[PDB]
């Protein structure tokens, strides 16, 4: 076979340890999922700088006045969160983040709300977004991309074992920490799902075809998105690339993908099996589950346990000038935080 | 030709 006796026995034992780990991880998750609120207030923090902005608010660097610790504070304008699925999704985000625990998932520290806004305060990751490093360097070498991909594979294996689908994988959502490892943030589209779910949501370049086609879909959409991420990391641009979303969607559904001439044959084989329109054939969705990915030739040099334990030397260590350094983030327009005299949307966000 | 800047996710397409 491809493996000798010693190699196959070790791998089998390793897979059984994974099952042992995931069983314990689920027990700890469920305890927090059933018993999740209001762990601080706005005036406990000094606002420093806006680190990112999107439709419904911003992420800011803040400094905790009492302890001097720095945090990333996400601010959601309760009114701007007006759309039906915008609302449910915000409750998903907070409840998932307060219950998970994994070395590549950002840690939530406080959450609270006032008359105008919802707030989630999490660990500050000063190395910046993968997105900006990727655009600056152009593309990552295959060993470099592989190091990051392995972390996503393990993170999705963890999430999916808890019946969580992530649904918004992309470089914009992946922060680089001081050791060069990944921190997945932005759980705004994550959802606990026992079978299928139906919401049309995500980022166009990363949408699986079954989402675009309005099918009930499952966790396999995350393995498709992994294929898009690996391609983008190794090429510098995503596989389905056009100016307007409708053109992106047509390319996604076609069942066609072209690869740069510098892609290794091992990489193309992996990506063909991840970017597979047929769900009966997509890696991660077969009888052997995630092991079809972990045991792929392109990952043959990957020490899965060593990645999880953070024993592998990272390919890139971001520059850090000290606590509160924002040099690895882009600049954004600053807008003061105005809190209304009157509560908005009190009933909608009772559970937050 | 495609989008090179940060990409916003859509909550309800
Ligand atoms: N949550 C994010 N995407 C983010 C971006 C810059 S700092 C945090």
């Amino acid at each position: 076979g491809h493996m000798g006796n010693a190699a196959a026995a070790k791998k089998g034992s390793e897979q059984e340890s994974v099952k042992e780990f995931l069983a314990k991880a689920k027990e700890e998750f469920l305890k927090k999922w059933e018993s999740p609120q209001n762990t601080a207030q706005l005036d406990h923090f000094d606002r420093i700088k806006t680190l990112g902005t999107g439709s419904f608010g911003r992420v800011m660097l803040v400094k905790h006045k009492e302890t001097g610790n720095h945090y990333a504070m996400k601010i959601l304008d309760k009114q701007k969160v007006v759309k039906l699925k915008q609302i449910e999704h915000t409750l998903n985000e907070k409840r998932i983040l307060q219950a998970v625990n994994f070395p590549f998932l950002v840690k939530l520290e406080f959450s609270f709300k006032d008359n105008s806004n919802l707030y989630m305060v999490m660990e500050y990751v000063p190395g910046g977004e993968m997105f900006s490093h990727l655009r600056r360097i152009g593309r990552f070498s295959e060993p470099h991309a592989r190091f990051y991909a392995a972390q996503i594979v393990l993170t999705f294996e963890y999430l999916h074992s808890l019946d969580l689908i992530y649904r918004d994988l992309k470089p914009e959502n992946l922060l680089i920490d001081q050791q060069g490892y990944i921190q997945v943030t932005d759980f705004g589209f994550a959802k606990r799902v026992k079978g299928r779910t139906w919401t049309l949501c995500g980022t166009p370049e990363y949408l699986a075809p079954e989402i675009i086609l309005s099918k009930g879909y499952n966790k396999a959409v995350d393995w498709w998105a992994l294929g898009v991420l690996i391609y983008e990391m190794a090429a510098g641009y995503p596989p389905f690339f056009a100016d307007q979303p409708i053109q992106i969607y047509e390319k996604i559904v076609s069942g066609k993908v072209r690869f740069p001439s510098h892609f290794s044959s091992d990489l193309k084989d992996l990506l063909r099996n991840l970017l597979q329109v047929d769900l009966t054939k997509r890696f991660g969705n077969l009888k052997n589950g995630v092991n079809d990915i972990k045991n792929h030739k392109w990952f043959a040099t990957t020490d899965w346990i060593a990645i999880y334990q953070r024993k592998v030397e990272a390919p890139f260590i971001p520059k850090f000038k000290g606590p509160g350094d924002t040099s690895n983030f882009d600049d954004y327009e600053e807008e003061e935080i105005r809190v209304s005299i009157n509560e908005k949307c009190g009933k909608e966000f009772t559970e937050f | 030709a495609g989008r090179t800047g940060r990409r916003q996710a859509i909550h309800d397409i």
